[PDB]
RNA sequence: CUGACUGGGGCCUGUAGAGCACUGAUAGGGCUAGGGGGCCCACCAGCCUACCAAACCCUGUCAAACUCCGAAGGGUCCCAGGUGGAGCCUGGGAGUGAGGGCGCGAGCGAUAACGUCCGCGUCCGAGCGCGGGAACAACCGAGACCGCCAGCUAAGGCCCCCAAGUCUGGGCUAAGUGGUAAAGGAUGUGGCGCCGCGAAGACAGCCAGGAGGUUGGCUUAGAAGCAGCCAUCCUUUAAAGAGUGCGUAAUAGCUCACUGGUCGAGUGGCGCCGCGCCGAAAAUGAUCGGGGCUUAAGCCCAGCGCCGAAGCUGCGGGUCUGGG
RNA sequence: CGCCUCCUAAAAGGUAACGGAGGCGCCCAAAGGUCCCCUCAGGCGGGACGGAAAUCCGCCGGAGAGCGCAAGGGUAGAAGG
RNA sequence: CGAUCAACGGAUAAAAGUUACCCCGGGGAUAACAGGCUGAUCUCCCCCGAGCGUCCACAGCGGCGGGGAGGUUUGGCACCUCGAUGUCGGCUCGUCGCAUCCUGGGGCUGAAGAAGGUCCCAAGGGUUGGGCUGUUCGCCCAUUAAAGCGGCACGCGAGCUG
RNA sequence: UCCCCCGUGCCCAUAGCGGCGUGGAACCACCCGUUCCCAUUCCGAACACGGAAGUGAAACGCGCCAGCGCCGAUGGUACUGGGCGGGCGACCGCCUGGGAGAGUAGGUCGGUGCGGGGGA
């Protein structure tokens, strides 16, 4: 599943989740999109579960666009150790997601199909979501 | 479990020491820096560690000359 | 993209300007040779001399010398004594050297 | 075809106040003029959804004027996904750079074989006269297989309109579909753990 | 033109530079009023502690 | 008179935000070295790639140790305000060198801890003195010299316990929600918008009909609209998908969409906001502090009045400092 | 466990944790002073042996090379040759 | 000029262990018990509906993911207690919770009946004797309507055992 | 004080790349030579000297062109000093003062000082 092929640094500070998305807020490829209503660290496994849910629904046909990437290493100390002795080990990767982000887009599929696939995908994610359709507003971006 | 980090060096207290319009005496250090972030201008010398300092009594003046760099001048009083 | 000529010029001139003396610049064409004494602090020329202006004639070296002597005479008239030689892109040699020597014979200080 | 939208002049009114009153703040400009305006949000929305940045919107000003415009820019509220501002570009007799809708005529052979038509550009950037704005530009995609592509060079352009992007710019492509039969290989696909770029004496 | 400044809300809990502004204005007790000349330097301290203070323009 | 703080002016800065020009990351597409693979050759070349892909370009993004950009602020100097239990100089005497809570900014931790470690601020410490918060060092209010059976306020309050409104006007809630929780679920209720379909008679019900090629094919062992696909084409039509679901071992059958009739005015599906409902199990006896409260004594918007402290005022007194 | 560089570090300075990453305990008789001269990496095309890369030629190429060694700053109008 | 005085502001020119035979001064400034805060871990309950179940997503199940509750596990933290809060297990004596083992009442069933499965209501009462082992737990023997799980300082040593 | 050229500064790409055109009387350059001064890790390419037949081909100067590069508003937004609220939290808002970056409109094929030589 998704993770950087390589990196400059093994571990990242945690940082913050203030604000609406920096960018990525308009449908840019497909006909429909899944937009983030709440901030979260979205894991690579969450992203993949969402993906697989959509291709499983489509069976054959359609195209999925995954517009977020988990490049942020997630860290956890080995179980039952005390505080100190350095930063925990990298256990996984997450994509930072803030409200308004279009996480996924679909194309090549009917409206009924896209609505349903994106719904099922949403249930795999730790945040509230909204289904949207490409607009003149998107096109003008 | 342990760390192979934990090192850092002493802070070097670099930067401009006398800002534009300040009255300095000859020898007064004007800038501590690595390399020439500022270049010596009129009545300003430069030491082996890029330290800018006033060659005369006077008033400090800065000047940004684009691609030619930022300069520090001293204007005689 | 600068040229060897342009770099060489900047290099020797920058060094001169740091000392803050009046600057004796010398231009040497295939035919003529020119000198102006420059105040780089006001960005103004103080006194000038050339083979083209003096209608000098003969051997380029002997000419250079003469324009040097000439520049000196006019310079001393304005109270200009000490100066710094700006050979620019030219080697200190031949025509430029001659002009320099002619300037010195006139009592220009350098 | 051509749309009409009542606009109004604004001076010092706070954008927030206007927006809370259901008014969409905006600006209209060109090399000759620059004016702060506002339009009724829902009225604007009815228009823009049809007109987009493609079709001319003439603004009926309160001083009796009527200026032909193109929407140059719409600023979206990133959180709420809503327009918060409009740039109206006031047209004049000069040629103008603008976006013209691409209309994809035909069903790609690739699509019949199960593929998907990715419409990379849904409009194309073009210089043209305001008097000359076409409504669309057709493209024949029925020849495209999985995975073939069309470029802006393959665009057959109507009279008086000139491509304003590189002919190299790709405008459509026909891609392979999603397939569950691939899921299993992807799931049992092992990834090599990330390599960390060497610092220091190691490069 | 002058400013009548009344201290109406306590500086306890507020940053020390606001406490100092009050001292520059000569305001030391709650409900205390001072009539100060309207100069930018004074206006600057009055505005700094506006949330503590009640201002009126006088004469 | 130099102080904290403040006005103006100049200089210094690389954070917030943003961006992708550099260092790296990055999905897709295009283009295109390099391989994998397939045709075709050992005669050394050719052709095809829904294969993994470098560089490049496009669209779209990511970054404490990235920056083409870049604030608010912050720092410092000058002039001016600033007479303060301000400042500077010399010297005598210390104590302290276990801090803690809270707000904001980060790191560590698990977008844990009455956690831990720094930064800016604050309060407790030392204000466990006073009012509010049921009770409660650090939340809100406020810096207690003494006295008064006087007045005004703060936060918080004004149905009774309990001082002051069972105060006034508009709305919402029916859950005692108020008076502890989430994904998620729902013809709870209300307000806005958006659509359709309707007196070319809709929706609901009740009436019929709902059909041929055709048990259609990639197609396999049953596959007859209703076990996967890379299929949906037409015929007779008023109408009827090569089919909504129930159904069958497949069949058949029921039904939908569907068109006609019967009634005669609305009907169905979206979306945005307010308040509620479920989701909601833990150990001695319960409870919003209690009583008790429903056009509230709840929630939202707008008001007038009052109560309320050791704050402020009135009156009297002390002491120190300053001025007479 | 001292020292250097970057980040954490909240755009002056400073700032902690058994926080995130790397270095030093040398070296150079020139790798020092000065005067003079010179300008890179890389891409493309061309050239016996010669190759992805040896040396040569042309064009483009502001600095992405170089600067003994970590990192940062600086730097060709040289600190590089 | 002689310093890996590198524990790098460098105690001597010169230095390792052990104490369950231990001792004093102190600390709840700091660990082990219990409590507390937290809930990663643990236990339980949900959301999604891939797929299983001859046929049929939901009788019984529930891929990949998502949200919680509890405070019985193992921990994190170090907040009262180190001028003492006796720590496992048993016995005795109970009492409470309910996520119910049985008995009572229900819905669904892939419920013919009988017997089950699964969920809902329900804490009134009940929930055996024995072999092993310090055991808690667990395995086993013989039964049973059933042989429930947890809290009470892992309830209870000024009640006993040890 | 006007136009052209030659020097030399300043602003520091609105000045740059590319394309095209233009200039030799003057000036500048290439150029003609390598005796002499001086010079090449080889080379008169460079540096240097002595020249004056030729050419503005190269370079340079001066125009024009917006393909690139560079510059770039006004609006609106993010963010925020100070002041307030809300959420159990991740976080979300209001007031006042400040206010980007991206992008859009558009701008740009330089401007200017001093001294020379020439022209009117
Ligand atoms: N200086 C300011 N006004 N800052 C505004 C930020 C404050 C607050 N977080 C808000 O979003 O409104
Ligand atoms: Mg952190
Ligand atoms: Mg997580
Ligand atoms: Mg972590
Ligand atoms: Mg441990
Ligand atoms: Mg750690
Ligand atoms: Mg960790
Ligand atoms: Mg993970
Ligand atoms: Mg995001
Ligand atoms: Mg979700
Ligand atoms: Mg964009
Ligand atoms: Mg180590
Ligand atoms: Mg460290
Ligand atoms: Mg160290
Ligand atoms: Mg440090
Ligand atoms: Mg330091
Ligand atoms: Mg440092
Ligand atoms: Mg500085
Ligand atoms: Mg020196
Ligand atoms: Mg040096
Ligand atoms: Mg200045
Ligand atoms: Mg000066
Ligand atoms: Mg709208
Ligand atoms: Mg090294
Ligand atoms: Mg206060
Ligand atoms: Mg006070
Ligand atoms: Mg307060
Ligand atoms: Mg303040
Ligand atoms: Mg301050
Ligand atoms: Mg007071
Ligand atoms: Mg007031
Ligand atoms: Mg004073
Ligand atoms: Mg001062
Ligand atoms: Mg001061
Ligand atoms: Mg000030
Ligand atoms: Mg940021
Ligand atoms: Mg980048
Ligand atoms: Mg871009
Ligand atoms: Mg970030
Ligand atoms: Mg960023
Ligand atoms: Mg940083
Ligand atoms: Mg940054
Ligand atoms: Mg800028
Ligand atoms: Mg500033
Ligand atoms: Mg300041
Ligand atoms: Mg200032
Ligand atoms: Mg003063
Ligand atoms: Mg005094
Ligand atoms: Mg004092
Ligand atoms: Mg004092
Ligand atoms: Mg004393
Ligand atoms: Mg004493
Ligand atoms: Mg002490
Ligand atoms: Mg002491
Ligand atoms: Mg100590
Ligand atoms: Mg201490
Ligand atoms: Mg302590
Ligand atoms: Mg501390
Ligand atoms: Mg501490
Ligand atoms: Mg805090
Ligand atoms: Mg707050
Ligand atoms: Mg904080
Ligand atoms: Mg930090
Ligand atoms: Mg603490
Ligand atoms: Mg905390
Ligand atoms: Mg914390
Ligand atoms: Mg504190
Ligand atoms: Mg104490
Ligand atoms: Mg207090
Ligand atoms: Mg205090
Ligand atoms: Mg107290
Ligand atoms: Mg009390
Ligand atoms: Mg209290
Ligand atoms: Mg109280
Ligand atoms: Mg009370
Ligand atoms: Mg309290
Ligand atoms: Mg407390
Ligand atoms: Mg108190
Ligand atoms: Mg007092
Ligand atoms: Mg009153
Ligand atoms: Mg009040
Ligand atoms: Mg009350
Ligand atoms: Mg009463
Ligand atoms: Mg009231
Ligand atoms: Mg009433
Ligand atoms: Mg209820
Ligand atoms: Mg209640
Ligand atoms: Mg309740
Ligand atoms: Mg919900
Ligand atoms: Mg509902
Ligand atoms: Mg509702
Ligand atoms: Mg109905
Ligand atoms: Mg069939
Ligand atoms: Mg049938
Ligand atoms: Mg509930
Ligand atoms: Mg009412
Ligand atoms: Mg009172
Ligand atoms: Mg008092
Ligand atoms: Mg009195
Ligand atoms: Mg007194
Ligand atoms: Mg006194
Ligand atoms: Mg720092
Ligand atoms: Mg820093
Ligand atoms: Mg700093
Ligand atoms: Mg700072
Ligand atoms: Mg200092
Ligand atoms: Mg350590
Ligand atoms: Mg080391
Ligand atoms: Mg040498
Ligand atoms: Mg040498
Ligand atoms: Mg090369
Ligand atoms: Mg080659
Ligand atoms: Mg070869
Ligand atoms: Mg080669
Ligand atoms: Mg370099
Ligand atoms: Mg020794
Ligand atoms: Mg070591
Ligand atoms: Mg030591
Ligand atoms: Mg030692
Ligand atoms: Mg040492
Ligand atoms: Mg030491
Ligand atoms: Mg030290
Ligand atoms: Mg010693
Ligand atoms: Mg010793
Ligand atoms: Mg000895
Ligand atoms: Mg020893
Ligand atoms: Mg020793
Ligand atoms: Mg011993
Ligand atoms: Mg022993
Ligand atoms: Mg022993
Ligand atoms: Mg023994
Ligand atoms: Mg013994
Ligand atoms: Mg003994
Ligand atoms: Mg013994
Ligand atoms: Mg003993
Ligand atoms: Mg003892
Ligand atoms: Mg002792
Ligand atoms: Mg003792
Ligand atoms: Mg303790
Ligand atoms: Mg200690
Ligand atoms: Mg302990
Ligand atoms: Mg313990
Ligand atoms: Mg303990
Ligand atoms: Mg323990
Ligand atoms: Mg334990
Ligand atoms: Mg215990
Ligand atoms: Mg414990
Ligand atoms: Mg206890
Ligand atoms: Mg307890
Ligand atoms: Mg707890
Ligand atoms: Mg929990
Ligand atoms: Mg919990
Ligand atoms: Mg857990
Ligand atoms: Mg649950
Ligand atoms: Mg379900
Ligand atoms: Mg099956
Ligand atoms: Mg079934
Ligand atoms: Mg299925
Ligand atoms: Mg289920
Ligand atoms: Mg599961
Ligand atoms: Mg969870
Ligand atoms: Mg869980
Ligand atoms: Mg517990
Ligand atoms: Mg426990
Ligand atoms: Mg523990
Ligand atoms: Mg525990
Ligand atoms: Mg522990
Ligand atoms: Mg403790
Ligand atoms: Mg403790
Ligand atoms: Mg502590
Ligand atoms: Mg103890
Ligand atoms: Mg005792
Ligand atoms: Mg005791
Ligand atoms: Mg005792
Ligand atoms: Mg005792
Ligand atoms: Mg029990
Ligand atoms: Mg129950
Ligand atoms: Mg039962
Ligand atoms: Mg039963
Ligand atoms: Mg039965
Ligand atoms: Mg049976
Ligand atoms: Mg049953
Ligand atoms: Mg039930
Ligand atoms: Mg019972
Ligand atoms: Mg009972
Ligand atoms: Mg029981
Ligand atoms: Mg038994
Ligand atoms: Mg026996
Ligand atoms: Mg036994
Ligand atoms: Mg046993
Ligand atoms: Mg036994
Ligand atoms: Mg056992
Ligand atoms: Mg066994
Ligand atoms: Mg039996
Ligand atoms: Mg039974
Ligand atoms: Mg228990
Ligand atoms: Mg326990
Ligand atoms: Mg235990
Ligand atoms: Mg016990
Ligand atoms: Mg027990
Ligand atoms: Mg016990
Ligand atoms: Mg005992
Ligand atoms: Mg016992
Ligand atoms: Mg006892
Ligand atoms: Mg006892
Ligand atoms: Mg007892
Ligand atoms: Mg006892
Ligand atoms: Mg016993
Ligand atoms: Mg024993
Ligand atoms: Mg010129
Ligand atoms: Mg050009
Ligand atoms: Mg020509
Ligand atoms: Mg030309
Ligand atoms: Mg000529
Ligand atoms: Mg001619
Ligand atoms: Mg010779
Ligand atoms: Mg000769
Ligand atoms: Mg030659
Ligand atoms: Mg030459
Ligand atoms: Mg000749
Ligand atoms: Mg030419
Ligand atoms: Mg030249
Ligand atoms: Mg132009
Ligand atoms: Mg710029
Ligand atoms: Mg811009
Ligand atoms: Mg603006
Ligand atoms: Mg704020
Ligand atoms: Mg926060
Ligand atoms: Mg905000
Ligand atoms: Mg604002
Ligand atoms: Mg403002
Ligand atoms: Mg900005
Ligand atoms: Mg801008
Ligand atoms: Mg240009
Ligand atoms: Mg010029
Ligand atoms: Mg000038
Ligand atoms: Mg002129
Ligand atoms: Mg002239």
């Amino acid at each position: 599943m998704l993770m950087p092929r390589r990196m400059k640094y093994r571990k990242q500070q945690r940082g913050r989740l203030k604000g609406a998305t920096k960018g990525g807020d308009y449908v840019a490829f497909g006909d429909y999109g899944l937009v983030a209503l709440e901030p979260a660290w979205i894991t690579a496994q969450q992203i993949e579960a969402a993906r697989v849910a959509m291709v499983r629904h489509f069976r054959r046909g359609g195209k999925i666009f995954i517009r977020i990437f988990p490049d942020k290493p997630y860290t956890k100390k080995p179980l039952e150790v005390r505080m100190g002795k350095g930063k925990g080990n990298v256990e996984g990767y997450v994509a930072v997601v803030k409200p308004g982000r279009v996480m996924f887009e679909v194309a090549g599929v009917t409206e009924e199909q896209a609505m349903e696939a994106l719904r099922i995908a949403g249930h795999k994610l730790p945040i509230k979501t909204k289904i949207v359709r490409r607009d003149a507003y998107d096109e003008a971006q | 479990g342990s760390t192979r980090n934990g090192r850092d060096s002493q802070a070097k207290r670099l930067g401009v020491k006398r800002y534009e319009g300040q009255v300095v005496r000859a020898g007064n250090i004007l800038v501590r820096q690595r390399g020439t972030r500022f270049k010596p201008g009129k009545n300003v010398g430069m030491g082996r560690d890029f330290t800018l300092f006033a060659l005369v009594d006077g008033v400090v003046e800065f000047q940004d000359r684009g691609r030619l760099g930022r300069y520090v001048h001293v204007r005689p009083l | 993209r600068l040229t060897a000529y342009e770099r060489r010029k900047f290099r020797v001139r920058n060094r001169i300007k740091r000392t803050g003396r009046l600057r004796l610049s010398v231009f040497r064409s295939l035919k003529h040779i020119y000198a102006q004494i420059i105040d780089d602090e006001k960005g103004v020329t103080l006194v000038s001399a050339s083979s083209l202006a003096l209608k000098l004639k003969g051997n380029k070296t002997e000419v250079a010398r003469q324009v040097g002597r000439a520049l000196a005479e006019k310079a001393l008239a304005l109270g200009i004594k000490q100066v710094a030689f700006d050979r620019g892109p030219y080697k200190y040699h031949g025509r430029v050297k001659a002009l320099a020597e002619g300037a010195r014979e006139g009592g220009l200080e350098f | 075809m051509e749309y009409r939208l009542k606009a109004y002049y604004r001076e010092g009114e706070k954008p927030s106040a206007l927006r809370r009153a259901g008014k969409l703040p905006g600006v209209m400009y060109n090399r000759h003029l620059n004016r702060k305006v506002y339009v009724d949000l829902v009225e604007f929305d009815k228009v823009f959804r049809q007109a987009s940045i493609h079709h001319v919107i003439v603004l009926e000003l309160p001083d009796g004027q009527s200026l032909p415009t193109l929407v140059r820019q719409v600023n979206l509220d990133k959180r709420r996904r809503r327009p918060e501002h409009v740039d109206f570009f006031v047209l004049s007799d000069e040629p103008v750079e603008m976006y013209v809708p691409l209309r994809f005529v035909g069903t790609p052979a690739g699509v019949r074989a199960g593929g998907v038509l990715q419409e990379i550009h849904r409009d194309i950037l073009v210089k043209v006269s305001p008097r000359n704005i076409p409504e669309f530009i057709e493209v024949d995609v029925s020849g495209l297989e999985i995975g073939d592509s069309l470029h802006a060079s393959d665009l057959k352009l109507p009279p008086g309109v000139e491509l304003a992007v590189s002919p190299e710019e790709t405008i459509a492509a026909v891609v392979p579909p999603e397939d569950v039969e691939k899921l299993a290989e992807e799931a049992a696909a092992e990834v090599a753990e990330p390599e960390v770029i060497k610092k220091g004496k190691e490069e | 033109p002058r400013l009548k400044v009344k201290l109406v809300k306590s500086p306890i809990g507020y940053p020390k530079d606001q406490k100092a502004a009050l001292k520059a204005l000569g305001l030391r007790r709650l409900q205390q009023e001072r009539v100060l000349e309207d100069t930018p330097a004074i206006r600057g301290n009055v505005e700094k502690v506006a949330h503590l203070v009640r201002v009126e323009v006088v004469e």
